[PDB]
């Protein structure tokens, strides 16, 4: 499976200042960027334009730029007119895309947040507040609904530009997505060891606490956290009690070993 | 409503002293997204610091990660401070010299 998520963060402080800033990940790898300080939207892999003609993206690309000033109009102009029951600053995400599941099945989704909330979505053809949001959008989002032509470009969007596109991206980023990346492992600290493994791509892991062939029981894995270079970090940690160190390890598991698994060993 | 920061602190490959590594600030959880994260060596500014574009979660809350070049030793400290709206002091992290 791989989720497909743009994601869209817009500040506006006050009448004169708001500014829109996006990322598009494709799973756990970003491939856009696009700053409110930039004219165009930014690549961040050799394959960010996926199977797109360079004349196809300037189209998409001009569709974004009209949308990214026209959102920042419309929320300016709806805070005009509800002013000052609605005072800013305001804060406004959306989530879009789609998920490509098993075979050529796809779902899409496109969520809007307001000031940290999930209020709205896009369903089918057309946009609607979920049960809990302020009554005061009911209106807003009604008017949005009687514009056929968004309506009709968003339903285009979600139902056969994403999937197309992303289908385009596996394809041309083939060797970053199924690029294997191999964990280091380092060991330190009754008491609580910790077994930091660093480095690994993709994500799925197992990491435990052995003594011989028995795993563990207490053992807790933490976060997973991400490093700068496309790669995952994860703690997991035991609490054991002092003397009874001697006869543990840390074992690792990861698709980039083969099934040459790291195995620490305490005190070693 | 605003949400707090939190913000953890580790290295990317192990840490061994004299060994040149890479330290991540990695800071999650916070609404609204304007920030300010410094990396501290010895509880002063770490000049060349860079970050990640914010992105955010599932759950809305945003998140960035930090990340600097280092070389840790016996005799230096290495700290992560945010400021945000959510907090009336700075809050640090130190790197708990393991992670
Ligand atoms: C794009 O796909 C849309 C479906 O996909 C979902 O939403 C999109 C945005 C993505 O997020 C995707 O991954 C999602 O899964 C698709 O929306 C569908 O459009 C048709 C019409 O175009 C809708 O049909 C109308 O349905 C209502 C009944 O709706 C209610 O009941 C159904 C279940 O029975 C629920 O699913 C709905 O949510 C509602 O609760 C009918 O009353 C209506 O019939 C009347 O009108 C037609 C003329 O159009 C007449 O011929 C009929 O006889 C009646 O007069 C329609 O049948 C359908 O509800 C809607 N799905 C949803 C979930 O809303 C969209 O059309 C696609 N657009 C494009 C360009 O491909
Ligand atoms: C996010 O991106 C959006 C979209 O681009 C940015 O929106 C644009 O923001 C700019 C700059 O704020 C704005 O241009 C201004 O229009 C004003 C009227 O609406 C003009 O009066 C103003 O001109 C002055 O500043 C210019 C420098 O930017 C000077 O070249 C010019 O000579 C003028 O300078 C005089 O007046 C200024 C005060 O404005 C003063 O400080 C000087 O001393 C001098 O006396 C700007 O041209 C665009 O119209 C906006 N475009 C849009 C909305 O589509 C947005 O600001 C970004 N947000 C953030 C936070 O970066
Ligand atoms: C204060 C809290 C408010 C809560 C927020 C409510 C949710 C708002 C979502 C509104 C999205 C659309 C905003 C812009 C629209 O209103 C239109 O102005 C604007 C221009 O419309 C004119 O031109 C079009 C030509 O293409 C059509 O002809 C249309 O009929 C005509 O009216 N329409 C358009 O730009 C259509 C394309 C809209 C794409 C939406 C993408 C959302 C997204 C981006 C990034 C990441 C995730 C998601
Ligand atoms: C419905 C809004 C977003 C869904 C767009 C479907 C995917 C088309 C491929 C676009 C790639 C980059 C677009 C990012 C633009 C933006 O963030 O505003
Ligand atoms: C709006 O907020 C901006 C950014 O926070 C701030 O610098 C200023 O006080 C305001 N701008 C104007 C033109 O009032």
């Amino acid at each position: 499976n791989y989720t497909f998520r743009c994601l869209q963060m817009s500040s506006f402080a006050n009448r004169s200042w708001s500014r829109t800033d996006s990322v598009v990940w494709l799973g756990d790898l970003q491939t856009h960027r696009w700053s409110n300080d930039s004219a165009t939207i930014s690549f961040t892999k050799p394959w960010s334009q996926g199977k797109l003609s360079n004349q196809q993206w300037e189209k998409l690309q001009h569709m974004f730029q009209v949308y990214r000033v026209s959102f920042t109009r419309d929320i300016q102009e709806l805070v005009k007119m509800m002013s000052p029951k609605e005072d800013y600053p305001i804060e406004i995400q959306l989530s879009a895309g789609c998920e490509m599941y098993p075979g050529n099945a796809s779902e899409s989704f496109l969520h809007v947040a307001f000031q940290g909330k999930y209020v709205v979505r896009f369903w089918g053809t057309s946009w609607q507040t979920v049960p809990g949001a302020p009554s005061w959008l009911d209106l807003p989002i009604k008017v949005l609904n009687a514009d056929q032509g968004t309506s009709a470009t968003v339903q285009m969007l979600l139902n056969d530009t994403c999937p197309l596109f992303v289908r385009g991206l596996l394809e041309a980023g083939k060797s970053d997505l199924e690029k294997q990346e191999k964990p280091v492992a380092w060991l330190s600290s009754h008491r609580q060891l910790v077994c930091h493994v660093s480095g690994f791509y993709p994500k799925p892991v197992w990491v435990m606490w052995m003594r011989g062939d028995q795993e563990q029981q207490g053992t807790h894995r933490g976060d997973f956290l991400p490093n700068a270079d496309e790669t995952w970090y994860l703690q997991a940690t035991l609490d054991v009690e002092a003397g009874e160190e001697a006869g543990l390890a840390c074992r690792v598991k990861h698709s980039s070993l083969g099934g040459q698994d790291i195995i620490l060993y305490w005190g070693s | 409503i605003q949400k707090t920061p939190q913000i953890q602190v580790y290295s990317r490959h192990p840490p061994e002293n004299g060994k040149p590594n890479i330290l991540n600030c990695y800071v999650t959880q916070f609404h609204p997204p304007h920030i300010e994260i410094q990396m501290l060596k010895n509880g002063k500014k770490i000049p060349k610091v860079e970050m990640s574009d914010m992105s955010f979660s599932k759950d809305w809350s945003f998140y960035i990660l930090a990340h600097t070049e280092f070389t840790p030793t016996e005799t230096d400290t290495y700290a992560c401070r945010v400021k945000h709206a959510s907090m009336a002091e700075p809050k640090t992290v130190y790197w708990d010299r393991d992670m």
